Order: C-alpha cells, then sequence, then structure tokens
RNA sequence: CCUCGA
DNA sequence: GTGTCAGTAGCTGTCACGGATGC
DNA sequence: GCATCCGTGAATCGAGGGT
C-alpha cells in the first residue's frame, strides 16, 4: 500500500545521491579471473 | 563538460526550443559546436562607447 | 608572446581541415564502426600534437603518417580485449537468457529442519542457530551464552545427533 | 479566468465544474468553457495517469 | 572576440544552454506570454499558448529547467545489464555494456584533453562526441544515424527498453508468464457436460 | 531474428 | 616507433497521420 | 504565414533449429 507515485526531473545532485560511487575506469572485467575491475563497470 | 538529455531537445515538439524560445535548428547548432550563441552582452558600456 | 601560442592553436585547425574527414573514412574500413573511427581520429591527431616533427615540414605529406599511426592504434584493439568479449550481445537473437532455479528443494528442506529444531532444548536449539545460522566460531558462541569452550562443543555435538535422531525417524534420506 | 486552468488545455467537464464552483464562491471570475471532442486516442493519452 | 571580447560573452556547445538557462526569468517569461494569449492573433497566439505549457510547468512545479542538462550520468545496475558466457568461452555481453562503455572512453579523454591544453578545435570537437554519446546511451537512433554495432545492427538504447511490444510495460508488466499452468492439443468431448 | 502451427 | 598513392557498405521495394520544424 | 518533414503507430499465444 502506496498511495501516490511522483515522477520529476533527476538533479545533478539526486544523481550523485543515488550513485554508490563514479564510474572512472572504461574497463568492464578480466578475461582471465572473471574478476570485475576496480572503479569499472562493475567495480564492487 | 555539461551535456544536453536528447529527449528535451530531439524529441518534438522540442522543450528546450519552447523554453529558451530558441528554433530546433538553430538548437541543433548550437549543442553540436556548429554555432556560437550570445550568453551575455553588456549594452549599457557598449551605449557609454 | 600570446599570439604564438595562438599560431600553434590556428596550426592544430589546419591539419584538421585537411586530414581529419579522411583519416575518419580510413578507420571506418579498417574497423566498421563508425564510433570508433572517430575514438581513432581523435587518438591520432592528438599524437600529431604531441609531434612537432610531423607538424613541422609542410612539403612532406603529413597524411602519410597520419594513416600508419591509425593503422596501428586499430591492431591494438584488435588484441586480447576483444578477443574474448566482442562475440555476443544479449540484446541480440541467439543467446540464452540466464534462469534460476526454484526453491521448492531448499523450502522443503528448511521446513524439514524447522520441525526438528523444535523439538530441541532452548540451549541446543540456540547453539546450533548460532553455529549454522549465525555463522559463529566456537569462541565466539561461548562468549555470548556465557558458557565454557568445551560445553559450547559438546551441545553442538549433541544437538547434530539429536537433530539427525529426528529426521531419520521421518525418513529424510541420508 | 481565476483559474489556474492555462488557456487552451483540455480538462475533464468534472474538475472544470468544481474548479469554477470554488471561484465562484470565491469572488473571482470562473474559468469559461466549450465542449470540445478528442478522440479515443488522444483521449486517453489525456488520462490522469 | 577579437575586437569587442570586452562588451559581450559568447560560448558554444552545451555548456552554454545550461548557461542560457541560468540567466533566464521563468516567471517573467511566463506572464510575457499570458499578456500575449489575452490579446492575441491565433497565429501567433497558439504558439504562445503551447509555449505557455511548457514554461508554466517550470513555474508552479518548483522545479529547475536545468535538470534537463546533465553533469552527471546515472549508471544502470549490473544485473540489468548482463554480460552472459559462451559454451565456446567467448563472451555476450548486453549493447548497453558498449554504450556506457563508449561514454566513458570519451569522457576520460575530455579529461585529458582539458589537462593536456589540446587546441581549443579538438577540446570543442570532443565534447561534441560526448553529447552524441550520452545522446545514444538514452535513445539511441533519436537524432541522426544509429549506432551500428557488429553487422550494421543499430544498438538497443536504454528507451528502448521501454516501447512497443518488447518493451518493459507491454511485454513485462502488462503481462507476465505464469507458474501452474499449461497447453496442450484439444480434443472434443461430447459426453462431456458444459461445466 | 530463419521455418512452422491455430 | 610510426612517415612517397595510400579513403564505409549499404541502400528506398511500407504507409497513414499529425504537428512541430523550417523557408 | 504554409509547405515540408519528422516521429508515432501498425493482433495474440505456441514449436523447433543456427549463429
Amino acid at each position: 500500500f502506496f498511495d501516490e507515485l511522483r515522477i520529476g526531473l533527476a538533479t545533478a545532485e539526486d544523481i550523485r545521491q543515488w550513485s554508490y560511487g563514479e564510474v572512472k575506469k572504461p574497463e568492464t572485467i578480466n578475461y582471465r579471473t572473471l574478476k570485475p575491475e576496480k572503479d569499472g563497470l562493475f567495480c564492487e | 563538460a555539461p551535456v544536453t538529455h536528447i529527449w528535451y531537445f530531439k524529441g518534438v515538439p522540442s522543450r528546450l526550443g519552447y523554453l529558451l524560445d530558441l528554433a530546433p535548428k538553430d538548437l541543433e547548432k548550437i549543442i553540436y559546436f556548429a554555432a556560437y550563441v550570445i550568453t551575455s552582452v553588456d549594452e549599457e558600456m557598449r551605449h557609454n562607447e | 608572446v600570446s599570439g604564438a601560442a595562438a599560431a600553434e592553436a590556428a596550426l592544430m585547425r589546419a591539419l584538421y581541415d585537411e586530414h581529419a574527414a579522411v583519416l575518419w573514412r580510413y578507420a571506418l574500413r579498417l574497423t566498421g564502426d563508425a564510433a570508433q573511427a572517430e575514438d581513432v581520429v581523435q587518438e591520432t591527431l592528438l599524437r600529431a600534437w604531441q609531434h612537432p616533427e610531423v607538424i613541422g615540414d609542410t612539403a612532406r605529406p603529413a597524411r602519410a603518417w597520419l594513416f600508419t599511426v591509425a593503422r596501428n592504434m586499430i591492431i591494438d584493439e584488435r588484441r586480447s580485449a576483444r578477443f574474448r568479449n566482442v562475440v555476443g550481445s544479449t540484446d541480440q537473437s541467439g543467446t540464452p537468457e540466464q534462469s534460476t532455479p526454484d526453491e521448492v528443494n531448499a523450502a522443503l528442506d528448511r521446513l524439514l529442519i524447522a520441525d526438528a529444531l523444535a523439538q530441541l532444548s532452548a540451549e541446543h536449539r540456540a547453539v546450533i542457530q548460532r553455529s549454522y545460522y549465525r555463522g559463529w566460531s566456537t569462541a565466539q558462541i561461548a562468549t555470548d551464552l556465557g558458557i565454557a569452550e568445551g560445553t559450547v562443543k559438546s551441545r553442538l555435538h549433541y544437538a547434530v545427533r539429536a537433530l539427525r535422531l529426528t529426521l531419520q525417524e521421518l525418513g529424510v534420506t541420508r | 479566468g481565476s483559474t489556474e486552468f492555462l488557456p487552451g488545455s483540455l480538462i475533464d467537464r468534472a474538475e472544470f465544474e468544481a474548479e469554477n464552483r470554488r471561484v465562484v464562491a470565491e469572488g473571482g471570475e470562473p474559468a469559461a468553457g466549450r465542449p470540445v471532442l478528442m478522440g479515443i486516442t488522444k483521449a486517453s493519452l489525456a488520462t490522469d495517469s | 572576440v577579437d575586437r569587442y571580447g570586452e562588451y559581450f560573452t559568447g560560448a558554444m556547445g552545451a555548456e552554454s544552454i545550461q548557461k542560457l538557462i541560468e540567466n533566464f526569468d521563468i516567471d517573467a517569461e511566463a506572464e510575457s506570454l499570458r499578456d500575449v494569449i489575452r490579446n492575441g492573433k491565433g497565429q501567433k497566439k497558439l504558439r504562445a499558448l503551447k509555449r505557455l505549457k511548457v514554461v508554466a510547468a517550470f513555474q508552479q512545479s518548483g522545479n529547475s529547467p536545468m535538470g534537463m542538462v546533465l553533469d552527471a550520468v546515472p549508471v544502470i545496475p549490473p544485473e540489468l545489464r548482463p554480460m552472459v558466457q559462451l559454451d565456446g568461452g567467448r563472451f555476450a555481453t548486453s549493447d548497453l555494456n558498449d554504450l556506457y562503455r563508449r561514454v566513458i572512453n570519451r569522457n576520460n579523454r575530455l579529461k585529458r584533453l582539458i589537462d593536456l591544453g589540446a587546441p581549443e578545435i579538438i577540446v570543442n570537437n570532443e565534447k561534441r562526441m560526448l553529447q552524441e554519446s550520452v545522446d545514444a546511451l538514452f535513445d539511441n537512433g533519436r537524432r541522426g544515424r544509429p549506432v551500428t554495432g557488429p553487422g550494421n545492427r543499430p544498438l538497443k538504447s536504454l528507451s528502448d527498453l521501454l516501447k512497443g511490444k518488447q518493451g518493459r510495460f507491454r511485454q513485462n508488466l502488462l503481462g507476465k508468464r505464469v507458474d501452474y499452468s499449461g497447453r496442450s492439443v484439444i480434443v472434443v468431448g461430447p459426453q462431456l457436460k458444459l461445466h
């Protein structure tokens, strides 16, 4: 039970308030260890 | 560098063009580095000179 | 002077207007991806700015040096990182979607463990739920419950066998 | 009139008479009305959800 | 700029429009449109009506129009852009990872050019590519030619995840696929009762 | 996305 | 480290409809 | 002020096979 569903423009402060960190590096994972690279698109 | 949300620029009608009274094609030239745009002009200093 | 620093910017903008569009076509054939060709052009002209020897002699074709730098950049992209990953896209058809099994077998075991747990003493039940459900060490449970080290070892030793009694009495498969 | 209804907008004939009901009793001018026919495709997108 | 630069200030790209929105009185431009609406020619009134529909929205709601220009882009969680392994040892990934990856490469290149003091032509011509890359992440194909993948196939964008029969709304929200169900061939059974 | 069934 | 020409494939064989975009 | 051109839409479920 929740009444309303509000939608709106995401302030740049909201975009940063959601993010658990910035994606600096462009790498994805390692193709040998299957470990996601740090600060990559899969940073743990 | 700041970037524009394509949903509000290219989606018809162009929401930015309606907000700033700028034509969509004129707005297209600005965003994609085809034309400069005047942000401010000191009209009073110009009058005194 | 300040005009000497601006003459270098008007020199880069000059080689942009004569070589960038032709270099983009060359990288576009070698990669096939327009977004990748733009990345090769920016990186090639960036190395031109970092090498005044190539921008010095106008009587020597700087275009040929650009095609060679772009060619070497493209073959390096064509190595290990592209080798494994570039193959498939989940959005693309022909790739099986990931699935996760149902929790039926896990839910039935959890129900039978919860029944055998209820028929235990409050001491034994509060020790197996701190060793297997909370994952603490033997000394950690001894510290919490204020009992001896061997007391936790003995309670765990019996409570496991007590549960094995109740499960084998109900026909749980070994 | 005295309403916040943007002129030219298509509003449900229940909020219009309920909003003009408060402004008429408030002293201000009630908003004007004119019946408008909308297609089923256009009316669906105009829903309040 | 070389002559009368002391008197005006101009700029290019998206950062300029960010500046145009900042030096903008929302309430003033709203009442200017209403004045045109109260007494005006329908030829030039419809164009002022529709503008008010957009401007008054930013006025009452209390949200700034600056949100239409982004300083940071969010990254979608990994399980929604998963990378799956193939039975041949190779890998298959979601299109979004390529789209996000291509934005990151150009965004990291911009930090290099700004630090290196590259010519204004490269920094400006790079920001455009960052704008075109971010335009593809949200709605690839909306402006111009779509970002082609391997095989001249237009890559799916975030907005493609919601459109049409395959989008999230119609395919995964209005109808799910359910447990406790089956299907088989039908055969007439005359002896059966109606119930 | 190839072929096919109501 | 790089240095004589050195330059996509593919493709239009859909259409009705509305309204912002543009001369 | 109007012709152009842009973007939006175009039935439901189901089987099997390749990359």
